């Protein structure tokens, strides 16, 4: 619905109901938005093709521990009742007011039997001064190391349109940790560090639907239009079917002969 | 289906008949064991086309949030051509089995043609 | 709503197939986040009961693998694969899908 | 993650007791909170449960309109004030948080994680 | 990419196998039904057909 | 462009620090300047195809 | 073998042998490191490919 | 002809004549430079095929 698929990861308050679900079928909608606060996800389209092949989402606790920091992120756009942030994120601010964020390096080992699914989160600052009030002055990086995955990047505070009510935009990179591969974020401010880890729970079939589910059909492939039941072997509704069933074709109809030719008197 | 002037109208129940105009009257009646085998044949045609198929697909490219215009213009020319080589395929089936039922009805009628021709070595001839 | 047990406790030794057994009056399930809510606690005689498995299928990282909950409508099962000296516990299924939140009757394991 | 806990001790049954949990390592007003109770020899049962911004408030059908629940996100202190008390009330309270980052899925009453170490109270007769 | 290929292929492959083993099994019927036409053609009246 | 990012990471293989290798290909009659103030892996052979 | 392809480049101790080497075709193994500092290749499979 | 693609975009001297053209059939050049000081556009053929 009005959550997004992505979102089911960072928890923004419209992923709130389905943060760990567990589906052979995922929906998304066009209205269903990622993002509380104004950002993007890096390399978003690999993101949302492992999100769809999930089977749902566990989450687990990554044992991150601040203190001496404060942790509690609140936005006036990512918002219920008071100013909050996401779900499984916490913002990395400073202590009270501008001061120096230290070298926090915090490791997290993949225990589990399966791959687990990390999402963190870099914030860029609608000005300079913003950034120093949240996190400091000084030029912060941040790094993330794992067997695998070894890139890093520079916060790069500055003016941005108005977009959610906010200015500042957090994009959201990911990994992907192997069992017993570990991962470590080497951070000096601006960090939205992940709360809770996501781990794939089995095989799912992501659509990208606009009309609403029933329960009447052994349906096999859905799309945009809805869903083609049929034993024919080709379809004419929509070219971008996902699941098992027709083929696409350019004609608008072809006619299997079943009958003779016949001739009238 | 050729040396034939018209099909006839009245027949219901089968595919291929006889009609009688003998000395007792004017009959009409259907043979079964021709039209029983190209039903069969045909319906076969249709089982083995009439198939969902096994291969599962997945979702490749994003309706909402439009992917990367290089890699999307390569999923979008990559699913045209697909598209281009299932209707083709498609039409080139399509003409094809109708060509074959078509010329199955044909030589069906043309075995019962030549099994009645069988039956009555020099009691019956044809007259085209 | 109200969360029955199994029978009480067994006197299973090390290593066995061990079954627990929680009986449900409705259905914790849900249609819309299919992921059936439902946990499972062990209680140490005189320490706090920690939680071992939550959505009566998702294992916690601090639990070892042995612990496998099958989730249902209405039945659910904890097998333990193997029993060691650290294993004995009293054992409580919880339901969240509807308030109250109400506990197991309790099922202690004996070695 | 823990919580600490305070205010247990021996009270006589219709009076009133303050019992406050305080929690440390985590974001307090994120998290929800509940309060159960295991009664000596018996098996667990729930008290009540208080959401992110105390909001909502649930309560257990034997001890509805008789306790309440109060938290303070400021303090990072949990309260369950204690009014007109009977004799199975003989339990040591825990005061566990819910395992749901800000009142997430479409219940706020959550299971719990991790635990607190547990007051026991007692009544005299 | 290699899965819709692999799919067309595959029915390309059963489709050829199927409409060669129809055309040579029309094939036989054929050569067949050519013999016994050039057999009762070598037969003016002296021999007939049987059914 | 790029700029060095010290930072902790796992021991992998016994060591912490990571080296990334960027490549290019050159064309025929074609220079690269390699303008480094430091930490820089330097290629001592340049690799060429054979066919 | 127990080299990588990628490892014929910068030569790691497992790539040494097959350092600088010519045929019309290349086998590589699940085994077969590409690094023995370690490290990542930025546009690996297309370095690979060529 | 001398004039790039990209070029129309951001128009070099020899990018001058095309700079805002209309047609419903564009002709590139292998003598078609895109830039006049040197450079290269990031994300160079999805600019290239919008
Ligand atoms: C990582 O640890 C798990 C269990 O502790 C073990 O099964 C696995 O083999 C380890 N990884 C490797 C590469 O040996
Ligand atoms: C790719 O095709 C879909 C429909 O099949 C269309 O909606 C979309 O705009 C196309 N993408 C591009 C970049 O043209
Ligand atoms: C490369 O330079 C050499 C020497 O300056 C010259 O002989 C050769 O023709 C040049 N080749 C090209 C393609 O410019």
């Amino acid at each position: 619905g009005q959550c997004g698929l992505l979102g089911t990861i960072t928890g923004p308050p419209q992923c709130d109901q389905f943060l760990e679900f567990s589906a052979d079928l995922i929906i998304e909608r066009r209205e269903g938005s990622d993002v509380c606060y104004p950002g993007k996800f890096v390399n978003e389209e690999a993101l949302r093709q492992i999100l769809r092949e999930s089977g749902g989402i566990d989450k687990e606790t990554m044992g991150f521990t601040y203190s001496g920091i404060r942790t509690n992120g609140a936005t006036s756009a990512c918002r219920r009742s008071g100013s909050s942030f996401y779900a499984e994120m916490k913002w990395l601010l400073s202590n009270t007011d501008n001061a120096a964020f230290p070298q926090m390096t915090k490791s997290y080992k993949n225990t589990r039997r399966d791959p687990a699914l990390i999402v963190w989160g870099i914030h860029h600052s609608g000005s300079t001064t913003e950034q120093t009030k949240l996190y400091g002055s000084g030029s912060k990086l941040i790094t993330v190391g794992s067997s695998n995955y070894q890139q890093s990047f520079v916060p790069s505070p500055g003016a941005r349109p108005q977009v959610n009510g906010q200015s500042g935009r957090i994009d959201f990179h990911w990994l992907i940790l192997n069992p017993n591969d570990t991962v470590t974020f080497s951070f000096n401010g601006a960090f939205i560090a992940p709360d809770r880890a996501s781990f794939l729970r089995g095989k799912s079939m992501g659509i990208q639907s606009g009309v609403q589910v029933d329960a009447n059909c052994e349906g096999d492939c859905y799309h945009s239009g809805g869903t083609i039941i049929s034993n024919l072997p080709f379809q004419n509704i929509n070219s971008r079917a996902v699941g098992k069933c027709p083929r696409y074709v350019k004609q608008e109809s072809l006619m299997l002969a079943t009958g003779m030719k016949n001739v009238p008197e | 289906a050729g040396f034939i002037e018209n099909g006839w109208e009245g027949l219901i129940d089968g595919w291929y008949g006889f009609r009688h105009q003998n000395a007792q009257g004017e009959g009409t009646a259907a043979d079964y064991k021709s039209t029983q085998s190209a039903i069969d044949q045909i319906t076969g045609k249709l089982n083995r086309l009439i198939e969902k198929t096994n291969q599962q697909f997945e979702l490749i490219d994003n309706e909402f949030t439009e992917v990367e215009k290089q890699i999307g213009n390569v999923i979008n020319w990559t699913r045209d051509s697909m598209t281009e080589v299932w209707s083709y395929n498609a039409e080139l089936l399509v003409a094809m089995e109708n060509q074959h039922t078509i010329d199955l009805a044909d030589s069906e009628m043309n075995k019962l043609y030549e099994r009645v021709r069988r039956q009555l070595r020099e009691n019956a001839e044809e007259d085209g | 709503i109200v969360m029955t047990q199994s029978p009480d406790s067994l006197a299973v030794s090390l290593g066995e197939r061990a079954t627990i057994n929680c009986k449900s009056s409705q259905s914790v399930l849900s249609g819309s986040i299919n992921m059936n809510y439902l946990a499972w606690y062990q209680q140490k005689p005189g320490q706090p009961p920690k939680l071992l498995i939550y959505w009566a299928s998702t294992r916690e990282s601090g639990v070892p693998d042995r612990f496998t909950g099958s989730g249902s409508g209405t039945d659910f099962t904890l097998t333990v694969s193997s029993l060691q000296a650290e294993d004995v516990a009293v054992y409580y299924c919880q339901q969240y899908y509807s308030t109250p939140l109400t506990f197991g009757g309790g099922t202690k394991v004996e070695i | 993650v823990q919580l600490v806990e305070s205010g247990g001790g021996v009270v006589q049954p219709g009076r009133s007791l303050r019992l406050s949990c305080a929690a440390s390592g985590f974001s307090f007003s994120n998290y929800g909170l509940h309060w159960v109770r295991q009664a000596p020899g018996k098996g667990l049962d729930w008290v009540a449960v208080i959401s992110y911004d105390g909001t909502n408030k649930y309560y257990a059908d034997s001890v509805k309109g008789r306790f309440t629940i109060s938290r303070d996100n400021s303090k990072n202190t949990l309260h369950l004030q204690m009014n007109s008390l009977r004799a199975e009330d003989t339990a040591v309270y825990y005061c566990a948080k819910g395992r749901g980052p800000y009142c997430s899925s479409s219940i706020c009453y959550h299971g719990m994680d991790v635990w607190g170490q547990g007051t026991t109270v007692t009544v005299s007769s």
